[PDB]
DNA sequence: GGGGTTTTGGGG
DNA sequence: GGGTTTTGTGG
DNA sequence: GGGGTTTTGGGG
């Protein structure tokens, strides 16, 4: 029924629309009011159910450091922030190194403008969990991959190259190598499947460490 | 020399280090609290403290340490723990035993059953009935006088678990009432299925006495003892209100999944009372997209105990690994990405027994010649798809589709049922559980059949 | 006081 | 102690 | 020597 988590609904719609942020519901592109769980070494914000890592543009931080002097970003822990201008992009990453992702795929929350509300901002919430560790969301990403995999295989595999029945019907004096059953899923370059149709968004972003040096050498 | 005292007889006044043997009936997983502190909370019982007048009564034990490795991992309820230098105090009416493992306290776990959990998983035999399967510090010593204590406590443990539920109705919440809880709660349910979501995670399909079904993520490394058809107690779960497509329980780093010793009356009754549910699967088959996994097949009873082999090992190591080379029959799980030949009508061909050749069923001895292209969790990220055959000319897998071979060009009934099965098999979140026989470098499905 | 350790008597 | 770390997919 | 723990300086 109704999805309580704003992030879960947002990210799920992004994946169900092939990473196209223009296809996601417009009634969801409103300002995001979220609590800051962590600020360093990882900046993580919650929506009352899950936590995601926001990616600030160099413009977003400069605009911040101007309208809100001395109020450091790497110290916003346990305080709320309001993201007025943001966008969502899909990126190919190494999940073994990025915990805010899954299956080498990540949905990024690009932040263009955000304001802090230190006004004793509260909200009794359940313990926030990594959206990319959620059962349903992981499944959504698996659906996404399965769809891309199936489309690539049905385009790559053709001619019905069936194993000759004789090779397995008279296997008394016949020996074979199991790797003969391996079939390429697509026209790739390496050992990883990468035949996706969504255009990987770019957009430059700041490393959480640079914003720490910019405020405290 | 150590003097062991019984739980109910331990001194609350003398804040001196005491030692005891006890049966563990509950425990959190060892968890970190800050940068230098780890903790494990458990409930313990013995001949003098085991039953409130009906509900199970118990003492508590809190172990403090500076390292994760210095705390006991309780995978099973009913095993025995031995503690040295514990301080007893009253905490909100209950007898609480505290032990700072990081200082001078120590613990040792003894298996109540023949083998410990880990020993059961790795099919190992216990060194002896007097050897701890786990303990703190570099060494553990058991004196001759301790043997009788251990042997008598085991006998008592089995009597206790076989004649009492031990985990009484006041220690867990019915799954169909989970949504009414304000916070976390406990659960007692049967594992109906263990689905390998990915490289590091299992998805448990649970069903308790209330008949409700719930899913929950279980890390492979953390809970390697989860097995289908077994009953477990889950310590600390929460209802996921963000899950709309299916009922999900959320676990925390301190949450724990505990099985029961063989003599457990509770586990025995639940194992028999709680029967498999396929309602979730049947309903999902009406949707274009199912966030719930559906295992479409069932393997012959005689293979139920056979361990599974991943596609990674089957196709990439089967010709190099010693263990895999000595085996010709394997059990594996996978999902079908594509089925060949494309035209379902050509799935059945005519076979000539003498020339070992098959032809379009525009002529021959009817058999199935289907080639599935599959993939699984172990090969999820690679750029491969694997061939798994269903060549029934010799009888292997003849009843897989629950449709006997026939000219699909003429028999409309058979063609339709096979076409419907095709769509189901290639559908997202559909999986196959099957046994295969290796022949001339290929794997042929056998003793496996669809259940939908 | 008592561990493990080496400090082998003596700090915080 | 019926709890909340990162080792951020045992902790 | 250094922890935890009180023994608060000193055993083996």
């Amino acid at each position: 029924p109704q999805q309580q988590s704003a992030f879960k609904q947002l990210y799920t719609e992004l994946f169900n629309n092939e990473g196209d942020f223009s296809k996601v519901s417009s009634n969801l592109k409103k300002p995001l009011k979220c609590y800051v769980k962590e600020s360093y070494p990882h900046f993580l914000v919650t929506d009352g159910y899950f936590f995601v890592a926001p990616y600030f543009t160099k413009e977003a931080v400069n605009e911040f450091h101007a309208k809100f002097p001395n109020v450091n970003i790497v110290d916003l822990t346990d305080k709320v922030i309001v993201i007025n201008n943001w966008s969502l992009e899909l990126r190919r990453v190494n999940s073994a190194e990025v915990f805010t992702s899954y299956a080498n795929l990540e949905a990024r929350l690009i932040v263009h403008s955000f304001k802090p509300n230190l006004q004793e901002r509260l909200n009794p919430t359940r313990y926030p969990v990594n959206l990319f560790r959620d059962d349903e969301f992981k499944t959504t990403i698996q659906h996404f991959r399965h769809t891309a995999l199936q489309a690539a295989i049905n385009k790559t595999v053709k001619g019905d190259n069936l194993v000759d029945i004789s090779k397995v019907a008279d296997a008394a004096g016949k020996k074979g190598k199991v790797d003969a059953g391996i079939v390429k899923a697509s026209a790739s370059k390496g050992d990883e499947f990468s035949d996706f149709s969504f255009k990987e968004g770019n957009t430059a972003t700041l490393k959480i460490a640079d914003i720490f040096v910019q405020e405290k050498g | 020399k150590y003097e062991y005292v019984e739980l109910a007889k331990a001194s609350l006044t003398s804040a001196q280090p005491q030692h005891f043997y006890a049966v563990v009936i509950d425990a959190t997983f060892p968890y970190k609290t800050n940068q230098e502190r780890y903790i494990c909370s458990l409930k313990i019982v013995d001949p003098t403290l085991y039953l409130k007048q009906d509900a199970s009564d118990y003492a508590t034990l809190v172990l403090y340490a500076k390292r994760f490795e210095d705390l006991p991992i309780i995978h099973r309820a009913g095993d025995i723990i031995r503690v040295h230098r514990a301080t007893l105090r009253l905490y909100n009416g209950q007898r609480q035993f505290n032990a700072n493992v990081f200082y001078s306290s120590s613990w040792a776990l003894f298996s109540t059953d023949k083998r410990s959990v880990t020993q059961e998983i790795n099919n190992q035999d216990a060194v002896s009935d007097t050897t701890p399967f786990s303990f703190s510090s570099k060494h553990a010593t058991i004196e001759k006088n301790e043997i009788s204590i251990l042997q008598n406590l085991r006998k008592w443990a089995n009597q206790y678990f076989s004649s009492y539920s031990v985990i009484s109705s006041d220690m867990y919440t019915a799954l169909n009432k989970a949504q009414a809880q304000k916070g976390d709660f406990d659960v007692v349910a049967k594992i109906l299925q263990v689905h390998e979501l990915d490289e590091y995670t299992n998805e448990l399909k649970l069903k308790d006495a209330s008949g409700q079904v719930f899913y929950t993520l279980s890390l492979k490394l953390k809970f390697p003892h989860v097995r289908t058809g077994e009953v477990v107690r889950i310590r600390s779960a929460t209802y996921d209100e963000t899950s709309t497509q299916k009922k999900v329980l959320i676990l925390s780093h301190y949450s724990n999944i505990i099985t029961f010793i063989q003599s457990s009356k509770l586990a025995k009754e639940l194992r028999a009372k709680i029967q498999d549910d396929h309602s979730v699967e049947v309903a999902s088959l009406k949707k274009n997209v199912s966030l719930n996994a559906v295992v479409l097949t069932e393997v012959d009873k005689k293979h139920a105990a056979l361990p599974s082999t991943s596609l990674q090992d089957l196709f990439h190591h089967a010709d190099s690994d010693k263990e895999l080379q000595a085996q010709d029959t394997f059990r594996t799980q996978f999902y079908v990405t594509k089925i060949e030949p494309s035209d379902v009508k050509e799935w059945v061909k005519g076979y000539d027994r003498k020339t070992k050749k098959s032809s379009s069923l525009k002529k021959g001895d009817n058999i199935f010649q289907v080639q599935f292209l599959v993939k699984d969790a172990s090969t999820q990220l690679n750029n491969n798809t694997y061939r798994v055959l269903l060549y029934t000319q010799d009888g292997l897998g003849a009843n897989f589709f629950n449709v006997k071979a026939d000219n699909l060009h003429k028999n409309a009934d058979a063609r339709k049922k096979l076409e419907d099965s095709a769509e189901l098999l290639t559908k997202f979140n559909s999986y196959v559980d099957a046994v295969v026989e290796r022949r001339n470098g290929f794997y042929l499905i056998k003793d496996t059949k669809l259940i939908y």
